[PDB]
């Protein structure tokens, strides 16, 4: 009975301290106690609200609910459905807050254990003791000593990116105790000395990692002591030649990158003006560029010095470092650029002329030519020698793309101007690297992030997600197509990852939607609006029937709008919004609402900024003509917007859902364009379709049906979503068979007993669905003579589902025996009867391949419904 | 990254040649003295100090000393674990967590069944037990339960155990502890817990004195394992039923007031609902009456008098025992008792 209630779940905290209870005392209570639980958490009305009300109103009388139902509940409540994991989450983290010493150190070992084994949980954990350690730092130490420090001895097992918030964990624990704690880090990574030096393939990365952690949390004597001797052995790495020099400036430059405002310039200018002042003079002390020395490999001696021409000098100009080139680009690029432009940023502070301090990279970009990297006409591998020597271009290119993005109008067109010739050299680079027989892995797939490829060329993509960079160049024309192109790909392949990388994934994924979803909605809502219009133009539809001169144009300006939408799905569609703190949900629909329609519902209160937004939504999806490979998320993005199917609208959307599997911008100009993206763009469309249609769901599966018959006459009309001469390979019909076992199952309350005619006119609606049943069997067979390789297979599952809701149903066969009226239940009850078996032997003869074993197999099982058929018989 | 080649040699030679004065101060600076050189890193004190190992103190320089080892000093790890597996008995409770420590972070991820099985082999030298032995090896298998693979690990090799069973005091408190802590370690724990009393080798004297003269290791266990399994183990095959009232007849002796609370109340439950526990349940609070009498009443003022609210479910003879419990507790305080019955 605490089930049952819906007005006093938000207000019965009484609710969940007996739920406790119960959980805690009643041993086999237990099991049934985390369904109600859970089943209470998800579908609202438990928030974590209610949980810091227990804990922190009423924590003396839970303090007795512990160990049995609170940590094993919180424990327990780690598996799946995000509602609950941030419940979950708030328990073990309100449990360290308010309880006893005891307490504490059992939710930290729950935590400890929690990371020392776990796949998805790592995550969770890792976020969470971090909030612990921000939150509770005096009172996390103390249950830390040998608890948090054990993980370390794990590190091995799963840490990509969780590495660098355990070492902030064990850094900011080293750093809050001046009595004991900073010796126990510093040891930890001394040990990592040896490490450091060789002590497997890895250790040496997570020796500089968590040197480079522990050496910032010194930024905010002894301590400079103990530092700078084990920094000595950093430095010692770094001289020794790799790499790992270049993932100890890329530390550096993540270090200056996450804490800004702290970290003053006289200790990071301590920490590096070494580090930042050997890239301008790697090789670049020359005065005339415009020779080639030897530039060892001279495939570019003959054209050197490529297009930027906005510099006074030319010394060597990125050229000479990259002769010989072989480099992990710490040598005058990319990694060291990383920290040039930082310590720049942060000494000569402000950063506002300190951009134009570095007005080119050491104030130099490049020249007026074509090309001007030489690693090449010697190396014989038709790969290895530019497709290594562009990744370092494309590298540079985009260093200096996410590195420049200030207000300088002088500036911020030559970034402009950099990201376009970033996309040309991006160009001719793919270009190579496919006339290259494999790749160039190692400056492609293996270096630029240890220490579209899109692994390892990891800043050349804008920092393969630096929202900073969309931030400027999509709010730039608030101009490229093919830039709108790589940076929309930049933004969803970002959006991905972080608001369902190690550059990105420092930030909270709140954050990200804060500085994506709200402070970028109207620069990408402007270019959604201007794209909108080149599609009521021939601008995406020229290149299929009339403006045939730009051909290769019309693909990218629909790549860019599938991208836009998508982006409008994945900064909605997601958990990074909506809960419970939905203050943000009002600030980034609001923006939507008032976007193109009337911003005077600016203070419009909550469920008509949504109700609002998607009127404009729906009134923009009658142009969405990019061949629909978008429209799968233009419907993916409007049912996202909105709660639930609940909305009078709703019944809009749905009968425009039918209008575009009807249409699929018009019957899909592409031949071949069905294949494989729509494979499962329209069978989770026709799931939107037939998951609502004026609320008929079985005049419209029997309107497909019937539309199944005209698709095998002359295979394609009224309906394009299944109209491929080969029915879309039926997957409308996998789709429609799954929506009918969906319905007869959903048809249960229809069947209220026997009571009169309200109980029998489920009758009707259970032979209406024996009728349907029988329209799609017998296309079933029609269509398997045509070809039933998966058809079979998906037949033979929905046969077993509906012959299964007719035996469930078959308790208002037997009970509405009498109610079937038996001066006429002749014919009530054997339209299905005679249907199910017409079926069952039409059911055969297709899944038999086995030896001759189941050409009655299926009639083995129809003998099951043929028994329950003359038990009805008999019944009725 | 200094290539000082001859001096850990040197040192090493001048250390082992002089008095035992600087013996500790020569010792402990051998693991960044030998740290010149990445292949003299693990290989050079791989054998220089392996058999050099005699007393305690050079336990911490081969741990960080075989910072490589190529996975085989590790088993040399396992193999010097076993040298010191003698020395456990003649340390003599000086450095035995630090010892037990060593030993249990070589086996880390790979198969560790004989592992434990050396470790309770050599904890026959050393823990009947020792008075600060109990908390001095969980000091090291408490410590280990985070791994959660030496956890299933001790499971399964707690079974084959028939010669330290019935002393096996400390390895009786590594079943509550796997128990309390690892979830879905709990059914299988219940099993080899169960399968142990039964066949003989667990008696109720083991849970005595596991319960009496070490209590504070197994305190923080209580509120899961001992009372979650003391019901649970009041089931079937009366040799199990008579360890399980042992449990929580214990549990009432030497535990806090919040848990003599809740094991009445999990008595009075029981005998609120049940068939044939009724009587287990009934003669229980009848031998805590007899007892452990004036310190049964402050835990009774609501809790032994709810079940005359249900005397109506079932007592033939327990009804007889039952007011015999309410009269000896009415009797036994003149301040309150015989007011209340």
């Amino acid at each position: 009975a605490i089930e049952n209630s819906t007005s006093v779940s938000d207000h019965k905290v009484l609710d969940l301290i007996v739920l406790l209870l119960i959980h805690s005392t009643n041993s086999k209570n237990r099991k049934q106690t985390e369904k109600v639980l859970r089943s209470k958490i998800r579908l609202g009305c438990m928030p974590e609200q209610l949980m810091q009300n227990a804990f922190q109103n009423h924590s003396m009388v839970i303090k007795d609910f512990f160990p049995s139902i609170l940590s094993l509940a919180q424990t327990f409540l780690h598996s799946a459905h995000p509602a609950v994991v941030s419940f979950g989450s708030c328990m073990y983290k309100q449990a360290f807050a308010v309880f006893d010493s005891y307490c504490q150190q059992e939710v930290v070992c729950a935590l400890v254990t929690h990371v020392c084994s776990g796949n998805e949980t790592e995550l969770d954990i890792s976020l969470d003791v971090l909030t612990d350690l921000v939150i509770l730092h005096p009172s996390l130490l103390l249950r830390y000593a040998t608890f948090v420090k054990t993980i370390l001895d794990s590190m091995q097992k799963l840490n990509p990116c969780q590495i660098r918030k355990l070492f902030y964990i064990l850094s900011t624990l080293a750093f809050s105790q001046r009595q004991e704690g900073s010796y126990i880090q510093d040891d930890m990574h001394m040990v990592i000395r040896k490490w450091l030096s060789s002590s497997v393939p890895n250790h040496k990365q997570m020796g500089i990692i968590g040197a480079v952690t522990m050496m910032g949390s010194v930024a905010l004597i002894e301590c400079d002591g103990q530092l700078s001797t084990l920094l000595d052995l950093v430095g010692f790495c770094c001289e020794q030649t790799p790499e790992v020099l270049a993932l100890y400036y890329d530390e550096l430059a993540n270090l200056i990158e996450k804490q800004k405002g702290n970290l003053d310039l006289q200790l990071l200018d301590k920490f590096g003006k070494s580090l930042v002042e050997d890239f301008p003079n790697d090789f670049v002390v020359d005065l005339s560029p415009t020779v080639d020395g030897s530039f060892l490999f001279p495939v570019k001696s003959l054209y050197n010095l490529d297009e930027d021409e906005t510099q006074g000098a030319i010394a060597i100009n990125l050229l000479p470092l990259v002769s010989q080139k072989r480099v992990v680009s710490p040598i005058c690029l990319s990694p060291c650029f990383r920290l040039l432009r930082l310590y720049t940023g942060e000494q000569n502070n402000g950063s506002l002329e300190e951009i134009d301090a570095l007005l080119g990279c050491p104030l130099y970009l490049t020249d007026l030519e074509v090309e001007g990297k030489l690693d090449s006409l010697s190396k014989q591998e038709r790969e290895f020698l530019c497709s290594l020597l562009f990744y370092a271009l494309n590298w540079f290119r985009e260093v200096v793309n996410a590195f420049c993005q200030q207000q300088d109008a002088e500036m911020k067109g030559k970034v402009l101007t950099r990201l376009q010739n970033i996309t040309e050299l991006q160009n001719v680079l793919g270009k190579c690297l496919a006339a290259t027989p494999g790749y160039v892995p190692p400056p492609a797939t293996f270096d630029s992030e240890a220490p579209a490829q899109l692994q390892s060329y990891r800043p050349y993509f804008r920092e393969l997600d630096l929202e900073v960079f969309s931030v400027l160049h999509c709010g730039l024309l608030t101009l490229g197509p093919a830039e709108l192109c790589f940076l929309l790909d930049d933004m969803c392949w970002k959006l991905e990852h972080v608001l369902t990388f190690s550059h990105l994934c420092q930030r909270s994924p709140k954050e990200v939607a804060v500085c994506v979803v709200k402070l970028l909605k109207p620069l990408c809502n402007h270019m959604e609006n201007m794209h909108n219009y080149f599609q009521t133009v021939i601008p995406n539809q020229g290149v299929v029937d009339e403006s045939g001169l730009n051909i290769q144009e019309y693909q990218l300006m629909s790549s860019c709008y599938h991208q836009l939408l998508l982006a409008f799905r994945l900064l909605f569609a997601w958990s990074g919004f909506s809960q419970h703190e939905n203050s943000n949900l009002l600030r980034s629909a609001l923006q939507v609402l008032a976007d193109r329609l009337k911003p005077g519902e600016t203070e419009f209160l909550p469920l008509e900024e949504l109700i609002s937004e998607s009127f404009q939504y729906l009134l923009n999806f009658q142009a969405s003509i990019p061949s629909f490979q978008c429209a799968f998320i233009l419907t993916q993005v409007l049912m996202a917007i909105s709660e639930k199917p609940m909305t009078g609208w709703k019944r809009e959307k749905m009968a425009s859902l039918a209008k575009q599997f009807l249409c699929q911008s018009w019957m899909k100009p592409g031949g071949d364009r069905e294949k494989g993206s729509h494979f499962n763009s329209a069978l989770h469309t026709l799931l939107c379709v037939y998951l609502e249609h004026t609320d008929n769901i079985l005049k419209a599966i029997e309107e497909i049906s019937s539309v199944g018959v005209p698709e095998l006459i002359n295979s394609a009309k009224d309906g394009c979503s299944s109209t491929y001469p080969t029915l879309s390979r039926q997957t409308f019909p996998v789709f429609f068979r799954v929506m009918m076992a969906q319905l007869e199952s959903s048809v249960k309350s229809i069947p209220a007993g026997k009571p009169s005619d309200s109980g029998e006119v489920q009758l009707e609606k259970l032979l209406k669905w024996n009728i349907a049943v029988r329209n799609f069997h017998i296309l079933i067979n029609l269509v398997k003579v045509f070809d039933s390789r998966p058809v079979l297979s998906i037949c033979l599952k929905y046969g077993r589902l509906f012959v299964e809701a007719f035996l469930k149903l078959a308790m208002p066969l037997l009970d509405h025996s009498f109610k079937k009226h038996r001066d006429d239940v002749q014919s009530l009850l054997k339209t299905l009867q005679l249907s199910t078996r017409q079926l069952h032997h039409m059911c055969g003869h297709s899944k038999i391949h086995q030896d001759l074993g189941l050409t009655n197999h299926v009639p083995l099982l129809k003998k099951s419904l043929e028994q329950f058929v003359y038990r009805v018989k008999a019944m009725l | 990254l200094d290539g000082l080649l001859d001096s850990q040699d040197l040192v090493k030679k001048l250390m082992q040649m002089l008095s035992v004065s600087p013996v500790p101060i020569q010792h402990d600076i051998i693991t960044s003295l030998p740290e010149i050189l990445e292949d003299s890193q693990q290989n050079e004190v791989a054998r220089e100090l392996s058999c050099l190992l005699k007393q305690g103190r050079r336990l911490t320089v081969p741990i960080l000393d075989a910072l490589s080892r190529l996975d085989l000093d590790a088993e040399l790890l396992a193999k010097v674990r076993q040298s010191a597996m003698t020395i456990v008995p003649s340390v003599k409770l000086e450095d035995l967590p630090v010892v037990i420590k060593f030993i249990l972070h070589n086996v880390k991820a790979a198969d560790a069944v004989e592992v434990i099985s050396d470790l309770r082999k050599s904890l026959d030298l050393s823990s009947t037990s020792q008075n600060c032995v109990k908390l001095l090896f969980d000091v090291i298998k408490l410590a280990v339960r985070f791994q959660k693979d030496v956890s299933e690990a001790w499971i399964k090799a707690i079974e084959n155990s028939t010669s330290v069973s019935d002393h096996k005091v400390l390895d009786l408190i590594v079943l509550l502890l796997i128990h309390s802590t690892n979830s879905k370690n709990r059914k299988q724990t219940e099993k080899v817990l169960r399968s142990k009393i039964r066949l003989g080798c667990m008696p109720e004297q083991l849970m005595q004195n596991a319960f009496q003269n070490h209590s504070m290791v197994i305190k923080d266990f209580f509120p899961s394992i001992l009372s979650l399994a003391q019901t649970f183990l009041h089931s079937a095959h009366p040799a199990v039923v008579s360890f399980g009232s042992c449990m929580y007849k214990q549990a009432f002796a030497v535990f806090d007031s919040y848990c003599q609370q809740e094991v009445v109340c999990a008595l009075v439950t029981h005998v609120c609902s049940g068939n044939e526990t009724e009587l287990d349940i009934s003669l229980d609070v009848l031998t805590d009456l007899v007892i452990l009498h004036p310190s049964l009443l402050l835990r009774y003022a609501t809790f032994v008098k709810t079940i005359l609210d249900s005397m109506q479910k079932l007592n033939p003879c327990q009804i007889r025992k039952l007011f015999y419990i309410l009269s000896t507790l009415a009797f036994s305080q003149r301040q309150e008792g015989s007011y209340i019955q």
